[PDB]
């Protein structure tokens, strides 16, 4: 289980601030909470997690693909397998899921067999989608975080970070079909 | 040719050159005829092409 205090403690000896061995203080690694909350949750609003499609159902919906619940009392289920005529499948490797009550968001997404929660993250819950590549989501993170400090990431390490976002904003893994000769 | 998903055409150019070819000695048949030499009693004996 990656927590989210080893992506910050990762981050920071990544841009060489803090040294091999050590860990951060309390005011160092709860400034990194709320940046890190803050990448996580501009990728629902609007990047690479993909477009959204609006619904208003005040009963005992079911929750589709790609779809932002915004009711305001009922009982919303993310589904676990998805049965497309006897096609008896896990639904497509990440595609979120948000659902909005009157004033709390709670997104999901589902990244290799399992929804993750990235809501209300604290420092003792594991970071979403953080068991594709550990290094790579704290060199996202300690890109911009280290601007507040003096230094800076290095370009063999900044361009790992941008194969990670690109990594997800194209959902490239899954086999697709060939070319047709129509 | 499968394993490339490609179909496997042929323009059949051959069946137009024997088809029309045969249909030359198709329409001009003909019917046997005997042919008496001389016409000193062999036209008699050509109750044959009968």
């Amino acid at each position: 289980m990656i927590t989210c205090r080893d992506i910050i403690t990762l981050g920071l000896q990544q841009a060489r601030v803090v040294p091999l061995g050590r860990e951060p203080k309390a005011k160092e690694a709860d400034a990194g909470l709320t940046v890190l909350q803050s990448i996580y949750d501009s990728m629902f609003a609007d990047g690479p997690l993909g477009p959204f499609t609006e619904v208003y159902a005040t009963s005992a919906y079911t929750a589709q693909e790609n779809e932002r619940i915004v009711t305001n009392g009922a009982a919303i289920t993310i589904p676990q397998t998805i049965t497309e005529g006897n096609e008896t499948r896990k639904p497509y490797d990440l595609t979120a899921i948000i659902v909005i009550n009157g004033a709390a968001q709670e997104n999901h997404v589902f990244s290799l067999g399992r929804w993750q929660t990235a809501h209300d993250l604290t420092l003792n819950s594991e970071a979403p989608l953080a068991e594709r590549d550990k290094a790579g989501l704290a060199a996202l993170f300690a890109m911009e975080f280290a601007e507040m400090f003096g230094a800076e990431l290095p370009p063999r390490t900044t361009a790992r970070g941008f194969r990670f976002k690109g990594a997800i904003s194209q959902k490239l893994a899954t086999k697709r079909d060939d070319p047709v000769y129509y | 040719l499968e394993a490339r998903k490609q179909p496997a055409t042929y323009f059949n150019e051959v069946k137009l050159s024997i088809r029309g070819l045969v249909g030359v000695f198709e329409q001009g048949d003909s019917d046997p005829r005997a042919w008496p030499r001389n016409p000193q009693d062999e036209d008699s004996a050509d109750i044959a092409t009968k």
